């Protein structure tokens, strides 16, 4: 059982700002579609496409209604009329009833929580971040990154593996673990993948290894993996369980700075029941 | 052992800057390093990122590599050597440099200019004195050694980019 959560700069992660706006009732259901197609020509809301037009509406009986979103208030959001709001013949208002205020979400959701607040004002656009047919692709990659690990465990060597994926064929490009001894110390998981990607490249290769590709690595990258992967400029990585010195997450969040040249989505939890019972990095 | 390192600062910086031009002629990020282990150079790097087509192959990376195969050759164990070398660089570590010196638990690093894109010393982030208790050692900095012709040479590179 697992599930994959975003991790996202300290800006991203609070609540989304609300911006006010206008609804009105639909009280003739059957001219919600005439009327979604004229207010939504007259006021596209083109700075919001995460919001859904039409919020439903369940009574505690089972009776369903509808509001419709009409546009963004003004500097002064008074009372309006639908008269105010709409214009004629553009829109022909029959069918709507007064015009509220209601409170909406600037700028789409991005973790649960925020879909949670979101939805509770209004619908808005994303239920679940991934497919089944994603979230098992995902669970393949991060089991061969587990089973990387246990290999290195087997041998006496630190308990992370992990794998380097072409989301554009979900072909797999590296598998590796860490291999750190005494003579060389710093063969850490993420630093070996990265040394196979670049030895299997073409060429007219530029150094940025990692471009377009995923990640999925067992647990959470120390300093010197996490910024490795961004000046090789990895896409997204998947890992299961923190570290305590972990930067993708942990005690810093490289991949989510606005003065590095580069920023990449991060999600934990991907198989974390396994992989918490793994090694840290370093 | 540190110290006596120390005493020839302006020697080993002067053949870092001389690498560091080289590195500017390769179209390389114009960083050179030397590691200096009881008065002898152990290593020495630059960037050698578009050379091998290689974005962790940082200047400090290169040397690090050579520190190690000279311990390995000489039968001598990594954690004696590091542990009293010092590391002379014409720019402040990058945030992934530094971490790989705690790592190695390097004492001492003697640097030239500031870092503003990456910097790993306190540009950027601290690395190299953060709390950190699972990333090796934090370690101190003498900056601003020749900052001036070393920063002169990156904003050439950055501008030839
Ligand atoms: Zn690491
Ligand atoms: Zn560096």
């Amino acid at each position: 059982q697992w599930q994959a959560l975003p991790v996202l700069s300290e800006q991203q992660s609070g609540a989304v700002e609300l911006i006010l706006a206008y609804a009105a009732p639909v009280l003739d259901k059957r001219q919600t579609s005439r009327l979604l197609r004229e207010v939504s020509a007259v006021y596209p809301l083109p700075a919001q496409p995460h919001l859904k037009r039409v919020r439903p509406s369940r009574s505690a009986g089972g009776a369903q209604s509808s509001d419709l979103l009409l546009c963004l208030a003004g500097p002064s959001a008074g009372p309006r009329s639908l008269a105010e709001l709409l214009p004629r013949p553009a829109v022909d208002p029959r069918g709507l009833g007064t015009p509220f205020l209601v409170p909406l979400p600037a700028r789409p959701p991005l973790t649960r929580s925020q879909f949670e607040e979101a939805r509770a004002h209004w619908p808005t656009s994303f239920g679940q971040l991934f497919s089944t047919q994603e979230r098992a692709a995902m669970q393949t990659h991060m089991e061969r990154a587990v089973c990387a690990a246990q290999r290195a465990a087997a041998q006496g060597l630190r308990a992370v593996g992990a794998v380097v994926v072409d989301p554009a064929s979900d072909r797999v490009l590296a598998t590796g673990h860490d291999c750190s001894s005494v003579a060389s110390p710093l063969l850490h998981a993420v630093m070996v993948c990265i040394d196979l990607v670049a030895q299997g490249q073409g060429e007219d290769s530029l150094p940025y290894v990692c471009t377009g590709y995923d990640l999925y690595v067992t647990r959470e990258p120390c300093v010197m993996c996490a910024m490795a992967l961004v000046h090789a400029r990895i896409q997204r990585v998947f890992y299961g369980a923190p570290s305590p010195d972990g930067a993708l997450g942990t005690l810093f969040r490289v991949h989510a700075r606005p003065d590095l040249n580069h920023r990449f989505q991060v999600f934990r939890g991907i198989l974390e029941d396994q992989c918490r019972q793994l090694d840290p990095d370093p | 052992p540190c110290v006596v390192s120390v005493q020839e600062t302006e020697k080993w910086m002067e053949e870092a800057m001389r690498m560091a031009k080289e590195a500017l002629e390769n179209i390389e990020v114009p960083v050179g390093c030397l590691m200096v282990y009881n008065n002898e150079v152990v290593g020495k790097g630059r960037n050698e990122v578009n050379q091998t087509k290689n974005a962790t192959r940082h200047a400090e990376m290169v040397a690090i590599d050579q520190v190690l195969d000279w311990c390995h050759q000489h039968g001598q164990s990594p954690s004696t050597v590091f542990e009293h070398t010092v590391l002379y660089v014409t720019v402040e570590p990058c945030i992934m440099c530094a971490a790989a010196l705690r790592l190695m638990k390097i004492p001492l690093v003697v640097y030239g200019c500031q870092n503003e894109r990456f910097g790993g010393c306190g540009s950027v982030l601290n690395i190299a004195s953060a709390d950190l208790p699972n990333t090796g050692r934090p370690f101190q900095c003498i900056p601003g050694y020749r900052a001036e012709e070393a920063v002169e040479l990156l904003k050439t590179f950055y501008k030839q980019e």
